[PDB]
């Protein structure tokens, strides 16, 4: 319990006791992502609980305490798939899913898509049942 | 995929061809009711029974065949596939109503007028399949739950007090023919219910000047509290309608929808140390937190894409643009002070 | 162009001079109706007939001359020019009504009171020429088609159920004089229709405590579903009125209107290889696609110029300005890094 | 300036001290009415006359002295100064009503119950001095003039048609006691007026199934057209109220108000060739046109300062800022390309 | 801190556990009322008295114990601490009502049906503790105070005039059985009150054509003025509800709240010459004025953080950004002209 | 009649047949006013009848054909004075009027204000009747 | 059928499989039009069907599959003419039409206007019937 | 009475008879505060009564004539405290108050906070009664 001190200190390089935009940007650049100032702004804003522009340690605990598999969040993933379903029947073609996940948004690489298509689509036929795929995730 | 084609026709009609079919079914059902009404009248009692027999014997068969076809066609959706999936479909209230009415009609024809007369009324609940009217009314009422409770409570309290006062002022007065109209609190309450809902049958009227004065002061004020829910709900409906003209176009929400799913999958994939997502060793602890933040950012961005336009989006857009231009201007500044 | 001058006066009045003429015609028509009402009364039956004879003989002639003048003056518009154009004008419902009433009056005077009495009522439909009231009400109702259907359906269902329950609870009760009030389902339904519309004639009142309790629980809830359409429509009318104060000024839509027509003509002109539009050889295939894109851009820009202001225009304006300033700033940047 | 102090108290009350005075006057007037009502009753006829005599003899004197004091105090405003200015003040309808009631009361006391009874009713129109209620209702009704006319016209037409049909279906039916209820078109119209306004006295009820069916189909649809004006006006009032929370603060409109007057005076002053405004020779022709343009610019700017906020101001603000920044950026550009 | 835990349960319920308790108490109270109603009926008079005795003897004890527990638990809040603090809590109207009903029930049981019957009605006012319904209705009515007064005044004036005219036209007409219906102005006024509120008991109906014409012209116009307050209030409620979807998120108002308190304390601290706030000699006079300005700035900024979004915030945001960018651009300009 | 050709040609220095912003600015600068681009923008916009951004000759005739002494414009001047009237009685102090007209808005010079105060304020006392002053203008 | 591959490849000079703003601008500049970035932005936006900022080949087929002579588009052209009609009678003067089409909007050259005025205005008199002119186009 | 002439003249260094933004900024910089242009803008706006952009002497008297201890202003301070009260009971922990007043908003120094905590919190225990603290101020 409370091993998050290590990660929080890793993010807090200068040790002021808070996480600023510059530190987050430097850590991201250490991984070669090269984000813009705006993305860092939204990322910090989405966690900020006292509305000061920085991230304190208890806010870090609060953010890390959240968990998935809640219905209010599972419904979002369910609704996201229904945008591409042309009939709402619960089936989507493998080729369409591959094209969408490769050529839009985050643009995953082919290797991640291939692992995904084997973790799902146990049916093997032309249509993939995405409801159980969402359930597993 | 003729199964889906049939299910679309029976459950999810959109065309004029399906509209004609549903209209014909509804009008046949409505025609069935009218002959039931005329059967209670003594003059037409005889012939109506024999007509209704031959109407019912064909209508129960028509509805019975339709139910089993509807049940089979429901398996095209993955939500209802499998035996348990189909048993999940029959759990819906509309299917329950249809099954109940079919079984009751069959049993009635096997063996009572007070039952078939009620069954022919319950049959009217068949026309609406998707439940849209209830799905709209319930939401609109649920949004305004507080004010409806407030107005109903206040109106009920006013009725209770005013009726007791009128009973006190009226219990000793005789009518013209002679029958104490307000001889009990129940009669005064029955009078009060008639007046607040502005019906006014006129069977009970106050006789003394005190009662008339109290009723006059009561009507002009407590009547409004019972016509108020309609005024609230109509305005709510109109305001809800107005928002439909400011919808963000459906074509523009696709990238956010894709991004949400991709970020969620990337956040999940970190659990396997040998997953290919690592191909882009204590840095993984920070990588997981970065992906955790990105998931929340994507989820927040998805919700805004399904809401109508508002001033908050303008404020946020100006916020982003201002700092973008600001940092570029500062960069050009620094480039100048370099020399 | 006196033809257009006459057509403006008869069909499209705007001035007080035309207002007085139409007001006089309407008041003459209304005065005609009142003497018809007094003719049914036995006391005034005699004189009213002779007065109405001399009124009708001049009113049929006045309306007959007006119709042919209206028909001739309709040829000033290019929409109605030519014989077939004028036959297209007589196809309008108002002209049909006028022709029918004139012919029927002539035939009646040729030869019956139940016909002339109805004709003098149908004459009231003449006052409104442009059909503005219907053209407004129909649109406002069509916008809100869903909620009206929902509320009417729910109210009708509630009436049907509650009336049957009251009939069940009341069919065995005798009145004071003695006549079974709820002796059939039809009588109970007639009572139900009177109560839901809050009229309350008082000819039929429940007699047993079960019926009174059911009616009391029924009135306070099912009454609202029948006063709701008025509340919806009034709010819709008010909201539609409010938008009239935010109209984009008509003077500013002219350039887009010109651009749309010019781009459409330029897109069409490409079909002739020797048209002068080429004076500005496989490049023509791309030129046609460029003009095709420009046509859609112009058409989209035209529609926005006829709508009232909204936040979307602000968002779009900021979008355009931001990239314009951005590219100029980047250009100045590059000019600086040149050295 | 005690004249203005008195005029503020009598004509333009704002304080609680004046509120108490007006409340006392209104309650005295209202108390006067009640004793008039009780005088018609035979039991209290005698004493009420003598009480009303001594009430009226003091109330006519009280109102008479108040009128002349009000007239004199009206001269503090420059609008009413002078003899013709004061005669202009007495031209107002409220002063006319007060003078009429005072003179009529004096004449009645000089010499009839049907006159004093009406006078004591007309006295109630005194409480409201500024005419605010009418000044609000008239504007709100005038904004929505079209839809009120539409709904009234349609409802009247529906009433006229339905009443005639009911008369046709009902004229041969006898009542229980025996008296032809729908013996003429006038009686059917009287029934129709009672039903559309959902009053329902119950003195006339249809007797045949055709009439009942027609009335049932008529009530559910034509009733809404007569409860619609209230729904329109209530929504209009609420929407007008909402705008009061978005008023531009009164402190910020002063500079535009000063600028309008100054520009108007400067435009006027050009007519005198020796006016000092020239101290800032064919250039005067262009100077006059420049001032003419400036006058229109100032007048346009003044109107925008009295309206509530709207999206158009945001669009205009962005428009001005964008070109300002653009020209400065281009200037810096040119400064750079100088080298 | 079990005191606060108890006070939260009794005074400030939020959970389903407390909901069940309050629901049970309310249903017990409601069940108490019904047996009171049935006691007035002669048939059930006997048994009802003995049932009500044993119901009341336990209900007075239940409410008595609850009151003293509620009073003790109220001391957890600093607002009610101390003896005078608790006496301040009992000053609330709801506590007064509870004390009155408990004492009256005890006294009644000590010694009368007309008292206990009224007490069992006043007990219904216990269910709502926080006073939310009144706190909402009062505010909504207070916002629209002007239009309600206007419409009520106009409707009352119209009623007063029309009733007198009808009385004048009707006072000499005999009924069918024979009893002058409009024999006095009071009877005509009673008829007028019944018609304006669209009740229509039907006990008094005009008999002469003049009265019928006046009533027909009166009903269609003066009825709307009494159904208008409901239309105003419903639209007001709906518009107030709509604003709840545009609330500034509560998390973002914290810094302004802290800044207001800090600036207020800093402004106060200047009164002591040796306070540590001076550690950051005629400059103190200007320092005090600077802090005075800062206090007003902070107070103004706090209020804007509690209001919903509006176009004024967008205008202000653009205003600030424009000059910020402008001064930076001018600074870069000057840096360039340096060379 | 139609002497406005001379003035229109004077404004139209380059002779294209229209009045552009540059020409108006140059003419204004010839008189030493030195306006900003925005003021010229509103001044041209207030006359433009075809919404093209320039001024044509018939629009110049239309603008010059407008006349004052219309009630819809006189009411504006009447309302403008009522802002400074502390009582709405129709009287304003001479000192307050002088201060307002000198220190706000266009900031007229003292000589124009003096001519104004003699063209009005025939009463001579402490309060000036501005209603007749508006009527004369 | 499907000859649009040639045109699509012509627009897609770099061959990435999509049509970007730079390619469209370069093609336009090859014809000497010199558009601004904003015009290209709206032109691409008006066709984009997946909301990515670029144009794919199936979107090109979808755009090219649209056809004129639909009532919903013919009514727009009919309404556009009614703005200049001072009476709504269906007649417009030849001189006014020429002036409007030459001095506003796209500003066609005289030769195009002359061909237009002969393709329409068969009446020859002072007024041109624009309804049949719209019908032919 | 009317000793504010000295302070007003001190602020009005150049003696034009008004207080401009430059003078206020210079006076603030003399004290080492270094404000931005925006803060000066709001500070001047909050006092300006004639809407000209400057501060006149009578407006200075009007601003200085305002007084605290008015209910409409005391309620604001009462509402401000209730944001941090987790229960609305009228009690707040000393540590939470210290942290909030030190790490948010104006960020007072420790010495001011210490004087504040002794001017209030006479209870001495874990919870501070802020209602009397607001009453005293």
């Amino acid at each position: 319990i409370a091993e998050f001190k290590e990660a929080f200190s890793l993010f807090d390089k200068d040790g002021d006791g808070t996480i600023t935009t510059k530190e987050l940007g430097t850590v991201m650049r250490s991984l070669g992502q090269n984000p813009t100032e705006a993305e860092l702004q939204d990322m910090i804003n989405e966690v900020d609980a006292d509305g000061n522009g920085t991230i304190d340690f208890p806010e870090f605990l609060t953010m890390m305490a959240r968990k998935m598999k809640d219905t209010d969040s599972e419904e979002e993933i369910r609704e996201a798939f229904r945008v591409f379903d042309k009939d709402g029947n619960g089936y989507i073609s493998a080729a369409e899913l591959r094209h969408v996940m490769t050529n839009l948004g985050e643009k995953l690489t082919d290797e991640e898509v291939d692992e995904m298509i084997r973790e799902a689509d146990i049916d093997g036929d032309g249509q993939v049942n995405y409801e159980e795929f969402v359930q597993m995730m | 995929n003729i199964q889906g084609r049939v299910y679309n026709f029976l459950e999810r009609p959109t065309g004029w061809k399906c509209f004609v079919y549903h209209f014909t079914v509804f009008l046949i059902v409505l025609i069935c009711l009218i002959f039931s009404v005329l059967s209670t009248i003594q003059q037409y009692n005889n012939l109506a029974t024999e007509t209704l027999f031959w109407m019912e014997i064909v209508l129960v068969v028509f509805f019975g065949a339709e139910y089993v076809v509807r049940l089979w066609s429901a398996g095209c959706r993955s939500k209802y596939v499998g035996v348990w999936g189909r048993l999940r479909f029959a759990r819906k209230p509309i299917s329950v109503i249809d099954l109940i009415v079919v079984v009751a009609s069959v049993i009635v024809l096997c063996v009572a007028i007070r039952g078939i007369r009620f069954l022919q009324i319950l049959r009217m609940l068949h026309v609406d399949r998707q439940g849209g009217t209830w799905r709209l009314l319930g939401s609109v009422v649920f949004i305004h739950r507080q004010e409806l409770i407030t107005t109903l409570y206040i109106g009920f309290l006013g009725l209770i007090f005013s009726s007791y006062f009128v009973y006190l002022a009226e219990k000793d007065a005789i009518d013209s023919s002679g029958e104490y109209q307000f001889g009990s609190y129940a009669d005064a309450l029955w009078w009060g219910v008639v007046t607040v809902t502005t019906i006014g049958y006129g069977d009970k009227v106050p006789q003394t000047w005190i009662g008339k004065t109290i009723a006059s002061c009561f009507s002009v004020f407590a009547i409004s509290f019972f016509a108020l829910p309609a005024g609230i709900l109509g305005s709510g409906f109109a305001l809800k309608v107005q928002q439909k003209q400011r919808q963000k176009h459906f074509n523009r929400q696709i990238p956010a929808a894709a991004s949400l799913i991709q970020t969620a999958w990337r956040c999940y994939a970190a659990e396997n140390p040998d997953s290919a997502t690592w191909k882009i060793e204590h840095h993984r602890a920070a990588i997981k937190v970065i992906r955790r933040m990105q998931y929340f950012v994507a989820k927040k961005k998805f919700q805004q894409a399904r809401k109508p336009y508002d001033v908050r989006d303008v404020i946020e857009q100006y916020s982003q643009g201002h700092l973008n231009l600001m940092v570029r201007i500062k960069e050009l500044q620094r480039r100048l002070d370099q020399s």
